[PDB]
């Protein structure tokens, strides 16, 4: 339960933590929270697992739809708009769950939403992150974050916040992913790739 | 309870499609600068307050579509479809897709066509706007209709003008270039049109905005009109 | 409050039949590269946008289908096809098994045969994909349709070609050898067709896609063309 | 708003019966060693994947189907057996009972003739299967059938063949004894019938399980078959 | 939208009645010891399992009937009756009362006989059982049945026997008296009637309980017959 | 209330215990936990019983249609993405219960997935296991578990993980269930033969 978004010049990045946390126990050695649900945007899942299990599925289908009935990848601003809406319905109602999008707009560019269980929606410009353990994560990111750090600086950046907040929460740490979304596509990296870098680090 | 032919065609459809034929006819172009439609409203008597006959309809701040058939089901499929409009931008945050608000209000037309009790809608319609710098034009029938047009016309005069535009048009012309088109091709319908029987509104891309045209200026472009009543 | 017939046919059914045998025809051919769709527009006038007249639909990333008939009833049926799809999708996560999805709309078009007060769908739908390195082809007609096609058309000259097929089709015809096939086919039953009132629409199994082909690629395969009209 | 005839009979549901007898033919036969089951497709053009036309369905694990009639209101009423049959396994535990199977989508076709607005089921099925150690089989009519064959056929040739079985059948006849049965018989109503043409399931008593037949199993047999055609 | 007459009498119901003299023919009897069933298949081919040919059915463990007209609409009737049969024994614990449980399938018949849509069931009851020490015997008929007989019959031979019994029968004959009367009534009608074309089902009223009886108890009873064609 | 799952090279190993847990009292000597939907897939249920109990028919008969509708016996990773489904539907609503699927892929292979209460699904690429004495079997694997193991290597150290929790849980322990899905099928073992094991083991 912790994962990271930021945009960095071109694309977006995100990031997360293979770790679930049944209470006392740790339950899932891996267990994915970044998804990828439209070429061009992705979104990740932090708290309430089975009930973001189906907001995404519950989410994915209306994409590769909207893309069907009208040639544009659902430009993710709108997409987003969505949740916004597939929540605030159940506020009357049960729903909850953290969760960030992002994506690289046909045309506008890359974007990056945060959002609430209720159905809270914000544009974020620079850097956002959630996840049990988040505030940790936070501080990383607002104390090593300029306007113009390079696709690499980023998702350096990135994992260093993992990094930090996985040993420090007593709910996240356990293994990380990550992907890029950028104009041309959406990078899922396999394990085994990402390890190269913090190998390449401190 | 409503119908279908013995043989490939169906019974009300072409029986409503008529309707239309015998209405009030109407042009709509499209070009590279924007977008124009016009119509030719036959106010006969002239106690009739010519702003209460309604043809043409904004859509959206960007959208808006011009009728043609019976003004029963003119208004009911706006009201209607400024309905189906702004329910999208409120579910998405979008300013409508034209190619997405046609395929609406004519996806419903249709049911109208196949369910049990129910006559489908005495009109033919034509909406455009701004799809994202694109400028487009199209046109519905009283059950489902594919056809986005350069430009065309529905209602009176359909073949006098649907196929005057058929030569001249080109994929070029501009907004003060199809400023005559429609307003020649409609006199060449109605001979003798007054000067305000008719209706101007005018999308620009340039913009994405929705804009009128004022009486007279009608007039002094009905002008250009006359030098065309010789042997042709 | 529908119809059935005196002696082992049905009324309004059959009645829609035809509705199609007079709608634009459509070739569909399947093969083991993959397979490969067309259609061809009668576009008369050409005054309208070719963009469209939609005569064909992708219906997921991995299967689409080609419609015959009326496009009232063309659109409805997959802004319901691509519906029952995606569904699927999210209640299982599977991609749609394809005999399924064709055994769902064709399936509600058997549903709207035999119940009070509504008319049948004036179409028969071409639904081809990959279904799991399996790529197949299918014909429906207005009331349930189990025919898999190795290769099939329907439409205004169903007999013409629907009866060329039948003959030089080969369980072996690859994608470039069915190239020309459905080319080659559809001008048979229209001569003189517009290399452009066509569209094209290949998925290969190679990789589970659906991909276009631009207008030209159309023109210089409409070309093998002039040497089928010799003492034949 | 269905029907009811001026004299002891029932106007469309006679009517679709006849829908049936034109139908493609199909016997079901018994025995004591199992079951099984065959029908004959009348695919003439050979564009169409043979795999595709479902003429036989299965509806557990121990119990299948096949069809006769329209393939319109053939699925339906399967994926709809296929239903009421695991509903049942799963409010008691039970492998479903045939003779309940039976009675159950029969009580349907039932409803379906005395309810306003809703033609009957343009089908007959053959359901035949393992209830416990007895393998047996029945045959539904588009209004109610409580008739348990020893064997028996429906569609195209029923009194055909209907009346072949007439003579020769017998309480003892094994599984590769009734093996030919069949496939002689449903030669007769087709003089000239591809070795694919047709389909065959099998489901023996002697594991509670359902079998398939390849190909040329099929024609291998419809060998058996130069040697009938002279004097008889 | 159903029916009614133009002078008292009803249109759709009558033709319903036909429908049953058209069927199967069928008796009952009452007495004093208890009270007994028998109905007259016509089993024509000897191709279909005389046991799934159901005309005869248990109610309770304490209550019967046997169906006459389109089976159809027999079962839906009886796992009907045999519903509102164990509801009441739930709703108080009382076996529940013949003449209510007849009073109750009969309304429901007439119900379905003024209402829109729906046709009236092609069907003729003969119910029978132990309602305490009390042994009866009533008819249904497709619109009401107030009749509580001595004994009737219903279906094919209705004249001949329903006015055979018109005579010899007494409020006085026995279950073995009765025995005959039913049978050799029943060969009256059926001049040639197969030893296991019939079915037997009697209920005691000395333990409150529905019993079989066996083959060529029948056709040992059928002999009685030879010398009934004589002079008579 | 304790099962094990695990992937040993070819196919999937699951074990439970017959323990019927009656608040104080020991309610069943030998109760099923351990049940096989369809050829190829099978599960075991932890928790409150009558509610898994349903879910269980409530979904062999969703099986054994799917596989009658389309051939394919229902692709283990799609039956699971039901459960996701199914349980999430009562989220509204007083779902509950545990669950792992263990299943051969037609072809993608050997499959072994993790089902929380609400929804929440994971793959569990290694093992995972769950009940009462979950955390104890746990601990077992987490320190007997290699990659590659074995046919045998598995089913050892499968039993080995209920032998612990079964003796060091007040709610697991009583008798033992095992069975083995495979590409060509799925063993229940006849208890008997299950002891052999750890007879031969220490």
């Amino acid at each position: 339960t912790t994962t990271v978004g930021l945009i960095c010049d071109d694309a977006v990045i995100l990031a997360t933590d293979k770790r679930a946390s049944l209470g006392n126990l740790v339950a899932d050695k891996e267990a994915k929270k970044l998804y990828k649900i439209d070429d061009y945007i992705a979104m990740t899942i932090a708290g309430s697992v089975g009930d973001a299990q189906a907001i995404v599925r519950l989410l994915i289908a209306e994409a590769k739809l909207y893309k069907m009935r009208t040639g544009r990848n659902i430009p993710p601003l709108a997409c987003a708009t969505l949740l916004s809406n597939i929540l605030h319905s159940s506020r009357m109602f049960p729903f909850l769950t953290q969760i960030i999008i992002g994506g690289y707009d046909l045309l506008e560019g890359a974007k990056l939403f945060s959002l609430d269980p209720l159905g809270g929606m914000n544009e974020e410009k620079t850097f956002t992150a959630t996840g049990s353990g988040s505030p940790i994560a936070y501080g990383v990111l607002e104390a090593g974050y300029d306007r113009d750090m390079s696709v690499e600086e980023g998702i350096k950046l990135a994992l260093n916040a993992l990094k930090s907040a996985m040993e420090r929460d007593t709910f996240s740490g356990n293994g990380i992913s990550l992907a890029v979304i950028t104009k041309d596509g959406v990078k899922i990296f396999e394990d085994e790739e990402i390890e190269k870098i913090l190998d390449s680090m401190k | 309870i409503t119908v279908f032919s013995p043989e490939g065609r169906l019974y009300q459809v072409e029986y409503a499609r008529e309707a239309v034929r015998r209405g009030t006819t109407a042009i709509g172009i499209a070009c590279k600068d924007g977008v124009v439609l016009a119509v030719d409203r036959r106010i006969t008597s002239k106690l009739v307050k010519i702003r209460s006959i309604e043809k043409i309809f904004q859509i959206d701040d960007h959208v808006a579509a011009a009728t043609s058939g019976l003004v029963a089901d003119a208004r009911v499929l706006i009201d209607r479809a400024r309905l189906e409009a702004q329910i999208y931008r409120l579910t998405y945050g979008e300013e409508i897709s034209i190619e997405m608000l046609a395929k609406k209000i004519c996806d419903i037309k249709q049911a109208y066509t196949q369910h049990g009790g129910v006559r489908p809608f005495g009109v033919s319609l034509l909406i455009a706007g701004i799809d994202k710098n694109e400028a487009r034009l199209f046109e519905t029938d009283p059950s489902g209709a594919l056809i986005e047009y350069k430009a065309t016309a529905i209602g009176s005069g359909r073949p006098v003008v649907m196929e005057l535009l058929e030569k001249e048009y080109r994929d070029d012309i501009t907004l003060d270039e199809g400023l005559e088109l429609a307003i020649t091709a409609l006199t060449k319908a109605n001979e003798d049109i007054k000067p305000e029987n008719v209706d101007v509104c005018i999308i620009t891309v340039k913009d994405a905005q929705f804009k009128k045209i004022p009486v007279e200026e009608i007039k002094k472009l009905i002008e250009k009109v006359k030098k065309k009543l010789n042997e042709e």
